[PDB]
RNA sequence: CAGAUCUUGGUGGAAGUAGCAAAUAUUCAAAUGAGAACUUUGAAGACUGAAGUGGGGAAAGGUUCCAUGUGAACAGCAGUU
RNA sequence: ACAACCAACUUAGAACU
RNA sequence: UGUGGAACGGGGUAUUGUAAGCAGUAGAGUAGCCUUGUUGUUACGAUCUGCUGAGAUUAAGCCUUUGUUCCCAAGAUUUGU
C-alpha cells in the first residue's frame, strides 16, 4: 500500500505570511515540497511543471491563499525500493476541502 | 494657584510657542504661550500646558494696546485628546485660552465655544463667565 | 547536449530572433547532429524546429 | 453605569470604548472606533454607508 | 554642565537574562506564631487584561462616590497540589534545608518536572520512595519529627494543576511555599495532613488584599542604549549612527565605567512588583463569574472569541489591578505582602460595576453572544 | 652582525577573520554528465522598453571570429561551460 | 440656390452620476 | 499507544465594507418600426436598486472542535558512587 495518492488542500496563506515579496514564489515552492515530504515521507519530491505554472501564476508576489494539490507516492525507474512524491495541481471551485484519499 | 484644589494630571498638547485662539472678548486673538507656570526642572523638556493651566502668554494678533507684553492666561480646550478617571478620551476642535490675572479672574467679561470641566472646576471666573461646559 | 550553435543558425534560417526559435524538447539528440544550415532547413520543414508567433500586442482598448 | 450610542456608526458604546470629540458649535460627539471617527472627519454620511444602523432604518432593513 | 537624572536605575544589574522562568520568593513574610497555620504563596498564570468600572470610595477626592475606569489583569490559580515538605534548620551561614519527605503518590504533572525526556524515559522517578512510604510508615515518621525538633523553617512542596490550563505544555511547576502560622509541630502536621490534597486561592488570598506578583519580563533580545536606558537620541547629522550614547567614558580611569549605559539584553528578566490589590477571587464552578451587584449578566471571565493567544478560564481566577510582569500565558507567583497597609488607598473595599467581556480580538462591541445575536438580528447563515 | 623606517628572498600572529550586499528575479521538468544553483532544451515569471541590456560603425585591440575536444591554471563560489 | 454620403480633429456649454 | 501530534475542514472571534452573476425600464438621455402608447414594443447607456451585514481574509505569536486523513511505539553520541 505504499504506491498511494492524496488530495490535499495547502493553506500557503500563513506560510507565506511574513516573507519578503521578491522571495514568495520560490518559497512557496519550497514549503510545498516540504509539506510532500512531512506528509508521504518521502525526501524525494517532484514538483508537476503545470503546478509551477499555476504557482506562479500570479506573479513572484501573489501567490493564492489555498492550492489544491495531488500528492502521489509511487515507484520510480531507479532501484525498486524506493519511494517518492510526486506532485500536481487539482483545478477545483473552492479549495477549501478536507484531504480525501484519491483512487 | 490656590484657586480651587488640586487637578489630575492629562496629556499635554500646549507645548511653548504654541498659538491658540482667544475665547474671551479682551480683543486678543492669537495667544502665543511663552512659559506655563508649575513646569519643574527637566533638561531639553518644552515646558507644555492642558486645560486648566496657567500658561504665560503674549498676544500676535489683536488690540495693540494687547500686544508686545506678557499676560497670565488660562486653556480651556486642546485638540489633544487627555483621557478621564471614568476612561473616557476627550478632545476639542481647537486650542483656546483665556487672559486672566495672577489672581484667576478673567480680564474678559464673556467666553465663547465650550469649556473644559477641568478648567471651569479648577477657576470659579471661568465657570461663571463660560457656557456650555463639555 | 549544446544546442547553441543549432538556435543561432535556426534563428538566421527562419528569419527571427533567438528568442523566437522552438526546437523540441523530445528530439535532442536529432537536433544535435545537424551542425548545417541545410539540416536546419531540413529540420524546419520536418517540424523539429518551428518560429514562435509574436506576443500578444491587442488595440482593443485603445480602439475603444 | 449608562451605555451610549456612537454618533456615527450608531453602535453601543460600553465605557472606555472609542474617543469623544467636542465641536466648536458645542455639539458633543461620541465615536466608538477610530474607523468612524476618521470616516465623521472625512465628512462621510452614516446613512450612505451599508454598515450604519441609520442606512438600515431608513432603507428598512430588517422589518 | 546642564545636570540631569541618571538613566536608569543601577539596582537592576545585570541587565541580563534571567536564570529562570518560574519566578522565586527572595524573601517570605516574617512569621508570626500567634496566626493560624497559612501559606504564604501561591502560583497562577497569566490569562489577559480587561476592564473594570467601580464607583471609588475615597473621601477628600474629586472621583469620590463617582465612575473610574482601571485596568486589570486576570491570572487563572487553579488549586495547587501539595507533595511534600521541607524544614530548614537556622545555621549561622544561612538557612539550611535538613531533610525533604514526599507524598506517598506523586501526579503525572509534577513528575514531569523531574524529566527532560518524559516519554523516552521509563518513568521511574519515585519508585524506591514509594515502595517505602508503603511498605515501612516508619522512615517518613522519623523525618516528619526531625522536622518538627529542628528545622524552625518549615516550607511545604506544591505544584500547579497545569493540566487543567487550556496550555499545550503538561510539565507542572513546582515551588516551596513557606507556611507561616506558628506551633513548627502544628506547620508539620498541616503539611503531612495537606499531602497529596489540593488548596484552593481563596484558602490563601482574600479580597482587597495587597499582594507582591513576581515573574520574568517578556524577553526583547539585544537592544541599543536608547530603548534599553532611555538615552538622548543624537543629532541626525551623526555620523555612523545615531542610537547610541556618545561619550561612554572620560580618560583616567582608563576604563569603561559599570554605570555607562551600553548595548545588550534589555527584557526577560526577574521582576518582584509590590502592592498589587486583588479585586475579584472568581470561582470556575459559577456561570456568574464576570457578574457584579449592579450588572447581572450571566457572563463568565471570558471575552467572546477566547483570551488572545490563551485560551478560556475555565478554573478558580484572580484579578488585579494594574499589569503585571510576563507575557500571557506565564506562570506568575503570587506573594503575600511584607509590609503592613494602613493607607485609605490600600484599606478601601472594591465593588466591582462592570466587568468587560467583550473580544480583545480587535474593536470588539458586544459583551456576551446572546447580545451579538440581539443587535444583529437574524443573518445569512442564520436564515438558511 | 641584532639592529642602520638596512638589501634580497622566504615565512608568521592578525585569520578561516574583514569580506565576496549598487544595477527589481528567479522557478519547475527533462537531457548530458562521476559530479548540475550556474551547461543545453522546454515551460512559467520578469527586465532592458527604440537617447535600449537592440542592429551597425570611427579610434583602439589582433584572432578574441567558427567548428571539434579538455576541464591542469584563470573565470576572487562552481562548472559538464 | 437647394444636398444623397464619405472622410477629421478641436473649442465651448448642459444634464446626470 | 497517549485525556497524543500534525495537515485540512467546521464553528466562534475579528478586519473590510455589500462580492461575481441575474433581474428591475430606476437612470440624465440617445438612435430605428408600426397595431400610435396614463408599465409601447427595439437597442445602448456613468450610475442606482433586490438577492446581500453580502463576498473575501481570519494565525502566520486568536479561541474551540466530538468532524476527515495521516504519523509516532525510531535512529546516532556520551555517561559509574
Amino acid at each position: 500500500n505504499q504506491v498511494v495518492t492524496r488530495d490535499y488542500t495547502i493553506h500557503m496563506h500563513k506560510r507565506l505570511y511574513g516573507v519578503s515579496f521578491k522571495k514568495r514564489a520560490p518559497r512557496a515552492i519550497k514549503e510545498i515540497v516540504a509539506f510532500a515530504q512531512k506528509h508521504m515521507q518521502t525526501k524525494e519530491v517532484r514538483v508537476d511543471p503545470s503546478l509551477n505554472k499555476e504557482v506562479w501564476k500570479r506573479g513572484i508576489r501573489n501567490v493564492p491563499h489555498r492550492l489544491r494539490l495531488r500528492l502521489s507516492r509511487k515507484r520510480s525507474d531507479e532501484d525498486d525500493k524506493a519511494l517518492y512524491t510526486y506532485v500536481q495541481a487539482v483545478d477545483v471551485a473552492n479549495p477549501k476541502m478536507e484531504t480525501t484519499v484519491v483512487e | 494657584g490656590a484657586a480651587s484644589g488640586t487637578k489630575y494630571r492629562m496629556t499635554l498638547g500646549l507645548p511653548v510657542q504654541a498659538i491658540m485662539n482667544c475665547a474671551d472678548n479682551s480683543g486678543a486673538k492669537n495667544l502665543y504661550i511663552v512659559s506655563v507656570f508649575g513646569t519643574g526642572a527637566r533638561l531639553n523638556r518644552l515646558p507644555a500646558a492642558s486645560c486648566g493651566d496657567m500658561v504665560l502668554a503674549t498676544v500676535k494678533k489683536g488690540k495693540p494696546d494687547l500686544r508686545k507684553k506678557i499676560m497670565p492666561a488660562i486653556v480651556v480646550r486642546q485638540r489633544k485628546a487627555w483621557r478621564r478617571k471614568d476612561g473616557v478620551y476627550l478632545y476639542f476642535e481647537d486650542n483656546a485660552g483665556v487672559i486672566v490675572n495672577p489672581k484667576g479672574e478673567m480680564k474678559g467679561s464673556a467666553i465663547t465655544g465650550p469649556v473644559a470641566k477641568e478648567c471651569a472646576d479648577l477657576w470659579p471666573r471661568i465657570a461663571s463667565n463660560a457656557g456650555t461646559v463639555v | 547536449a549544446n544546442l547553441r550553435t543549432q538556435k543561432r543558425l535556426a534563428a538566421s534560417v527562419l528569419k527571427c530572433g533567438k528568442r523566437k526559435v522552438w526546437m523540441d524538447p523530445n528530439e535532442i539528440s536529432e537536433i544535435s547532429n545537424a551542425n548545417s544550415r541545410q539540416n536546419i532547413r531540413k529540420l524546419v520543414k520536418d517540424g523539429l524546429v518551428i518560429r514562435k508567433p509574436n506576443l500578444m500586442h491587442s488595440r482593443f482598448r485603445i480602439r475603444k | 453605569m449608562k451605555v451610549e450610542v456612537c454618533s456615527f456608526s450608531g453602535s453601543k458604546v460600553y465605557p472606555g470604548a472609542g474617543r469623544l470629540f467636542v465641536r466648536g458649535d458645542n455639539k458633543v460627539f461620541r465615536f466608538v472606533n477610530k474607523k468612524s471617527e476618521s470616516l465623521f472627519l472625512q465628512r462621510k454620511n452614516p446613512r450612505r454607508l451599508s454598515w450604519t444602523v441609520l442606512y438600515r432604518r431608513m432603507h428598512k432593513k430588517g422589518i | 554642565k546642564f545636570e540631569q537624572p541618571r538613566h536608569g536605575s543601577l539596582g537592576f544589574l545585570p541587565r541580563k537574562r534571567a536564570s529562570r522562568q518560574r519566578g522565586k520568593v527572595k524573601a517570605f513574610p516574617k512569621d508570626d506564631a500567634s496566626k493560624p497555620v497559612h501559606l504564604t504563596a501561591f502560583l497562577g498564570y497569566k490569562a489577559g487584561m480587561t476592564h473594570i468600572v467601580r464607583d471609588l470610595d475615597r473621601p477628600g477626592s474629586k472621583m469620590h462616590k463617582r465612575e473610574i475606569l482601571e485596568a486589570v489583569t486576570v491570572i487563572e490559580t487553579p488549586p495547587m497540589v501539595v507533595v511534600g515538605v521541607v524544614g530548614y534548620v537556622e545555621t549561622p551561614r544561612g538557612l539550611r534545608s535538613l531533610t525533604t519527605v514526599w507524598a506517598e503518590h506523586l501526579s503525572e504533572e509534577v513528575k514531569r518536572r523531574f524529566y527532560k525526556n518524559w516519554f523516552k524515559s521509563k518513568k521511574k522517578a519515585f519508585t524506591k520512595y514509594a515502595k517505602k512510604y508503603a511498605e515501612s510508615t516508619q522512615s517518613i515518621n522519623r523525618e516528619l519529627e526531625r522536622i518538627k525538633k529542628y528545622c524552625s523553617v518549615v516550607r511545604v512542596l506544591a505544584h500547579t494543576q497545569i493540566r487543567k490550563t487550556p496550555l499545550a505544555q503538561k510539565k507542572a511547576h513546582l515551588m516551596e511555599i513557606q507556611v507561616n502560622g506558628g506551633s513548627v509541630a502544628d506547620k508539620v502536621e498541616w503539611a503531612r495532613e495537606h499531602f497529596e490534597k489540593t488548596v484552593d486561592i481563596k484558602s490563601t488570598f482574600e479580597q482587597n488584599e495587597m499582594i507582591d506578583v513576581i515573574g520574568v519580563t517578556r524577553g526583547k533580545g539585544n537592544e541599543g542604549t536608547t530603548a534599553r536606558w532611555g538615552t538622548k537620541r543624537l543629532p541626525r547629522k551623526t555620523h555612523r549612527g545615531l542610537r547610541k550614547v556618545a561619550c561612554i567614558g572620560a580618560w583616567h580611569p582608563a576604563n569603561v565605567q559599570w554605570t555607562v549605559a551600553r548595548a545588550g539584553n534589555a527584557g526577560y528578566m526577574h521582576r518582584t512588583q509590590l502592592n498589587s490589590k486583588i479585586y475579584r477571587i472568581g470561582a470556575g464552578d459559577d456561570a456568574k463569574n464576570a457578574s457584579t451587584d449592579f450588572d447581572a449578566t450571566e457572563k463568565r471571565i471570558t471575552p467572546m472569541g477566547g483570551f488572545v493567544r490563551y485560551g478560556v478560564v475555565e478554573n478558580d481566577f484572580v484579578m488585579l489591578n494594574g499589569a503585571t510582569p510576563g507575557p500571557v500565558k506565564r506562570v506568575l507567583t503570587l506573594r503575600k505582602s511584607l509590609l503592613t497597609h494602613t493607607s485609605r488607598k490600600a484599606l478601601e473595599p472594591v465593588s466591582l460595576k462592570w466587568i468587560d467581556t467583550a473580544s480583545k480580538f480587535g474593536h470588539g462591541r458586544f459583551q456576551t453572544p446572546a447580545e451579538a445575536k440581539q443587535f444583529l438580528g437574524t443573518l445569512k447563515k442564520d436564515v438558511a
